[PDB]
């Protein structure tokens, strides 16, 4: 239903995209015979001999042609910006189920593939409407307001889309209990798998992604530490995002907590975010995205009240992506929690 | 300190999607995506312009703040849709549309919406320097936006200077646009014309968001600071908040037609028309009616009736030379002469533009000048020979070769083409019935029907009669033309060896020798006046003057020829297609005593006659034999019979005239300013005002006439060859056109080969048309026969229509039958025939040395192998390298 309509708009942008590619690909040559005629008629100083009237009409209808191609460029600007503005709530709602049900897709990988291919392609095409007048511009046309107004609007459009298109698929979890996420003992494995889910890449170099943990120690208790005694990154050559996709799993990494409040062991907060140095077509833009609130344990009995804590916010926390939890939540009406534990041991046996 | 400044504080200092997202948010729009694509297709109906603010005048004028009337002057017209909406008002009597145009602006367009005759929409004129003129309703709509707001306050000050200096008539009402109406300076500017002339401000409800345009209309009688203060509260009331979405609204429509106007018509003589009116009217009496909305001001409307769909502006493209020529797609000249029209829109618009033109009758002293040099001129050629007749078998065999191919009838045997239509007996019978009529005095079968073909670059874009309106008489009365008068067409009765003035009969290959031995005259330069609107400007006392050949004819021959010039020239009728409501192209019938046609074959006699008259008259003013004190009664017939019988033949020894054209060379330079008398007759010029003296050419190798500048070339032998020429674009775009009868692959192939041969003969010296030419010679089969019709002048010999090897044909016309070439030693290789010079051809529109031409000029056999696939490979071809 939804997928075929939005793919129909991916067909629309392919169609009008290639048609406008054609119209530029002829207007450059109409510019070329114009600069020849002016170039050699200007040569030769050896009235109104109709060469003035012809080159008048050549300038005039070249001018009108430039007006029309910018007008259809506006007609696809409104269309693809409506494509983006409707494209975003699918991303955040499927984010909402996507880590609503982690208690124990590539459609959008393709759509960010074609999305950024069309935006960067229209960008790079729009970068040289300059040189269709940088030979000789010489007219009071729409020539600068188009290239830089529309360059600017699509520049902030793909920078907001790059701003909100780097998410996480896989929450951290135990290697020992692969069914209980959001819980890592001091020394457990950072069982995560994210992705640069926008499938464009400069083929220049093998790029890396940095972690970033706990930007702000809050008012309540800036907790002790942990030092990741395993590494913090991997390296993706451009040949493998073309092969497997831009997968970023920082799994199996382990920590060491340093040494030397009514919230306790399973009530402390450590949110890890991820520094991404992203650049394509020269457009440099840094990306960072946080994670779900994860608790840290030290003992097997903390699994019980940790997991009751896990339901105790995962149904009981609107605007949940924040620091310093547990303080004043409301209690649990079990209207879905009953179905949730029903998923648990009625998933197990009867 | 004001309120509207923070549009330009916030909206300046903030981002792009807030401006774009705000700019469409919460504003009243009107649905327009249809006609932006519907009137793009080309429909001249829809009752609404491709504009925006016609809804603004809809809201305002319907709202009652404005009630225009009488004469209306528009300003900053753009697309002019303001004026189109103004046309619908049932008090408007004339609208002048005046605007700038030029590059970086928006040229007008010509949609036949309702009220079509009453527009006068003129581009070009800049109103920085325009004299103030009276009206009854005044409008202005020039508005540009800036960052710092005083920069556009400056423009508001200029335009209030322009309207404030304009409105000094004390007219009735107005509707003036104001850019920035939140200054005290505008209130001081306004309050004078409020205490005097009133009105005030109304915010247009359907303006865009991010501009504060308000219209000083002549209606808003408020205390102005209450109004400005109120809408200036609605400025910040409509400033920000949430993205309040778009309101839509239905678009304006009225329909089409043409509003009835006053008429300067002349009462005709109904006793030479009326039985044809009884023929069509008594033929179509149920469909017959009288449109009161006739757009007929100088002509004579006499009723109407309905009509079928006929005619088409869909004359397609030759695909062949399209598929042979790469860079002659990118230039707009080759597309500039693509498609003319025969549609009723086109006929009505060429009609309005340059047909319905009343002329003032010149003085009687000039009429005696006409009768003296006229009757002198007839008796001058009457001394040499006498009139004769001509016969039918001459006309069958004459139409066998090429003559006109004009296949449209009016009587009931409506067939395909004339060349079979000659093979009937019955049209001889009814032709002889009209000979019984005209030979007794009645007439039933002299009814013109024109088509209006004009040569437009792109549709509906500003051109009035770039090609002339062409009238059609039915073939049978074209034969009565032929037998009646067409001997002058036949036996050279105005050729150079008989009349001494005009070089018709000769083609277009020897004319440059005729001016080049006009080079040996003393005195003047090449004086090559051209005349704007020839056939439009021939008055009644020119063709009343023309009947003096009746003094020389045989008796019954005088009855038939005098009869037919009474029946088709002294009076005439046309029926005329006109678009109207619902696509019902209701066709009228129309009359005028006074103009000539353009399709009849005896018209060479009248025009080349008529301008040899007028330019003997101009040359005898150029010898100062006449003066401007000789206009009213007379001074001396003996001065002009003396100037003739000593001078006149010797003067017209030295000029060349065919059709309306002229090229003269007097012995003085006084000819350039002999202009008064001529404007009394009313034969105005082109690209020179009404009294400005003309411009000569001391050089002769580029003087223009019949759309050709002529060059002379020298051989490797050293042989003086005068060649014709014209600018490359306007011929290579003639082979691009397809007429509408070349439906096959074979018809377009042979017609394209006809262009190949014609260019191979005359236009060899350029680099381009040779490679084009022998290229498409290799493409079309050697087995085939080129037919068709390239040119349209009378100078088309039809010489290059043979299937013969073209070396022989060049060698014939351009060695053998040349008197003007002496040593007739024959050519061997036209490959070793050299060229015109490089830069001079570059003056004439070449693109040698350019990258495209060089590239596909390095691979051509493939390019013709494309079409040798596209046409069958069971043919016979030839190398051309
Ligand atoms: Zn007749
Ligand atoms: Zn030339």
């Amino acid at each position: 239903s939804q997928q075929h309509e939005i793919e129909s708009r991916i067909l629309d942008l392919r169609a009008m995209m290639e048609k406008l590619v054609k119209s530029i690909s002829q207007l450059k040559d109409q510019q070329d015979v114009f600069c020849f005629r002016y170039k050699i008629q200007a040569k030769g100083k050896t009235h109104q001999t109709k060469e003035q009237k012809i080159l008048q009409e050549t300038l005039n209808e070249l001018d009108k042609r430039r007006k029309e191609v910018l007008d259809a460029s506006k007609a696809l600007l409104g269309r693809l910006t409506t494509l983006i503005e409707l494209l975003l709530p699918k991303l955040e709602e499927w984010k909402a189920q996507q880590q609503k049900a982690c208690i124990r897709l590539e459609q959008l990988e393709t759509w960010f593939t074609a999305g950024a291919k069309l935006l960067f392609h229209l960008r790079q095409l729009l970068k040289e409407l300059k040189g269709l007048s940088c030979l000789v511009s010489y007219q009071d046309d729409p020539l600068t307001k188009g290239v830089d107004l529309r360059n600017a609007q699509v520049t902030e459009l793909l920078q907001r889309l790059l701003h909100r298109a780097f998410v996480v698929e896989t929450q951290p979890c135990m290697p020992q209990t692969p069914h209980r996420p959001l819980i890592l003992k001091t020394g457990s494995k950072f069982t995560v798998r994210t992705r640069l889910l926008v499938r464009l890449q400069e083929g220049n170099e093998s790029l890396t992604v940095e972690v970033s943990i706990d930007r702000n120690p809050p008012q309540l208790q800036g907790f002790r530490k942990f030092n990741i005694l395993t590494s913090n990154q991997k390296t993706l050559t451009p040949e493998k995002g073309q092969s497997q996709g831009l997968i970023w799993d920082f799994g199996y990494l382990t920590l060491v907590e340093q040494r030397s409040g009514p919230l306790g062991v399973t009530e402390e907060l450590h949110i890890i975010s991820f520094t991404v140095k992203y650049t394509y077509q020269g457009l440099k833009q840094e990306l960072k995205t946080d994670t779900l609130p994860v608790v840290i344990i030290s003992n097997m009995n903390q699994l019980s009240i940790a997991w009751a804590s896990v339901l105790w916010f995962n149904l009981l926390s609107p605007n949940l992506q924040n620091q310093q939890f547990f303080s004043n939540p409301p209690k649990a009406p079990w209207s879905l929690l009953g179905p949730a534990l029903s998923w648990q041991f009625s998933s197990y046996v009867g | 300190e004001t309120l509207g400044e923070k549009w330009k504080a916030r909206l300046n200092q903030m981002s792009a999607l807030e401006f774009y997202s705000y700019k469409k948010s919460g504003i009243t729009e009107v649905c327009r995506e249809e006609a932006r694509r519907a009137l793009k297709d080309g429909v001249a109906t829809g009752g609404h312009a491709v504009s925006r603010g016609s809804a603004k005048l809809r809201w305002l004028v319907e709202r009652g703040y404005l009630q225009p009337y009488g004469k209306v002057v528009d300003l900053g017209c753009g697309r002019g849709g303001w004026s189109y909406y103004a046309a619908t008002i049932r008090k408007v009597q004339e609208v002048r549309g005046y605007t700038k145009g030029g590059p970086g602006h928006e040229e007008p367009m010509l949609v036949q919406s309702y009220g079509w005759n009453i527009v006068r929409l003129k581009s070009g004129v800049d109103v920085f320097h325009m004299a103030a003129e009276p009206c009854d309703t005044l409008l202005c709509d020039i508005g540009e936006s800036s960052s710092s707001p005083e920069v556009e306050e400056t423009r508001t000050l200029r335009v209030l200077s322009m309207v404030g200096d304009w409105l000094e008539k004390r007219p009735g009402a107005f509707c003036i646009k104001v850019l920035c109406p939140y200054t005290s300076t505008m209130m001081e500017t306004m309050e004078r014309l409020q205490r005097r002339h009133g009105g005030g401000l109304v915010r247009v409800p359907l303006s865009r968001n991010s501009t504060h345009e308000m219209y000083w209309v002549s209606g808003a009688k408020s205390n102005i600071i209450k109004s400005v203060s109120t809408t200036s509260q609605l400025l910040l009331g409509r400033m920000d908040g949430p993205r309040r979405p778009v309101k839509y609204e239905e678009d304006v429509n009225l329909g089409s037609g043409t509003r009835a106007v006053a008429s300067c018509a002349e009462a005709p003589n109904m006793k030479i028309i009326g039985r044809r009116i009884e023929r069509i009217r008594n033929e179509h009496a149920e469909t017959w009616f009288l449109d009161e909305n006739h757009p007929y001001r100088t002509w004579a409307y006499h009723g109407s009736y309905e009509a079928p769909t006929q005619g088409s502006a869909s004359s397609l493209v030759n695909g062949v030379v399209r598929l042979l020529s790469k860079p002659w797609d990118v230039v707009t000249g080759v597309t500039g002469i693509a498609m003319t029209d025969t549609t009723p829109y086109g006929q009505q618009r060429v009609f309005k533009e340059k047909v319905d033109t009343r002329v003032p009758d010149p003085q009687e002293g000039t009429r005696q000048v006409m009768n003296i040099v006229s009757s002198w001129l007839w008796k001058e050629l009457g001394k040499r020979k006498r009139p004769r007749v001509c016969t039918k078998e001459e006309f069958i065999n004459k139409v066998r070769s090429n003559a006109a191919l004009g296949a449209i009838f009016e009587e009931e045997k409506e067939w395909k083409t004339a060349v079979e239509a000659v093979n009937d007996p019955r049209f001889w019978a009814l032709v002889d019935r009209e000979r019984e009529h005209h030979l007794r005095g009645e007439c039933h079968s002299c009814v013109y029907n024109m088509m209006g073909k004009r040569e437009k670059k792109q549709g509906e874009f500003g051109k009035a009669k770039g090609s002339r309106a062409i009238w059609y008489m039915w073939l049978g009365a074209r034969f009565l033309e032929f037998e009646a008068l067409g001997f002058l067409n036949e036996d050279h009765w105005m050729g150079r060896e008989n009349s001494g003035g005009g070089v018709e009969g000769l083609g277009l290959q020897r004319l440059g020798y005729i001016l080049e031995e006009m080079n040996r005259a003393p005195g003047g330069k090449m004086y090559a006046d051209d005349t704007a609107g020839w056939d439009t400007r021939i008055s009644k006392f020119d063709l009343e003057n023309e009947a003096l050949i009746t003094n020389q004819m045989e008796e019954g021959h005088r009855t038939l020829a005098l009869a037919v010039i009474k029946y088709t020239y002294q009076n005439k009728v046309v029926k005329v297609l006109r678009p109207a409501e619902g696509g019902k192209t209701v066709m009228d019938i129309i009359s005028r005593q006074d103009q000539r046609g353009s399709g009849q074959v005896v018209t060479y006699a009248l025009n080349t006659f008529t301008n040899l008259v007028v330019q003997l008259i101009r040359n005898m003013e150029a010898e100062e034999v006449l003066e401007m004190q000789d206009l009213w009664l007379l001074r001396k017939p003996e001065k002009v019979t003396r100037w003739l019988q000593s001078n006149g033949w010797d003067r017209l020894k030295r000029m060349a005239v065919s059709g309306d054209d002229c090229v003269v060379k007097p012995i003085d330079d006084r000819f350039a300013h002999a202009l008064r008398f001529l404007n009394d007759m009313g034969k105005v010029r082109k690209d020179t005002q009404e009294w400005k003296p003309s411009t000569g050419w001391s050089n002769w190798e580029e003087v223009p006439f019949c759309s050709h500048h002529f060059n002379k070339l020298y051989l490797k032998d050293g042989r003086s060859i005068v060649v014709p020429c014209r600018h490359q674009d306007e011929l290579i775009g003639r082979a691009r056109v397809s007429p509408g009868a070349g439906w096959s692959i074979r018809e377009t192939a042979c017609l394209a080969k006809s262009y190949a041969q014609m260019w191979q003969l005359l236009y060899f010296h350029r680099r381009d048309l040779r490679l084009m030419a022998n290229a498409i010679c290799s493409a079309v089969p050697v087995d085939w026969v080129p037919t068709g019709r390239t040119t349209w002048s009378i100078h088309g010999k039809g010489e290059w229509m043979t299937t013969e090897d073209m070396l022989m044909v060049w060698n014939r016309v351009w060695i053998e039958e040349n008197d003007h070439m002496e040593d007739k030693t024959p050519v061997t290789k036209w490959t070793d025939i050299p060229y015109l010079g490089k830069r001079e051809d570059l003056w004439c529109g070449s693109l040698i040395g350019h990258r495209p031409r060089t590239t596909w000029a390095e691979n051509i056999k493939d390019t013709v192998n494309m079409v040798r696939r596209i046409i069958g490979d069971e043919e016979k071809y030839m190398d051309y390298l």
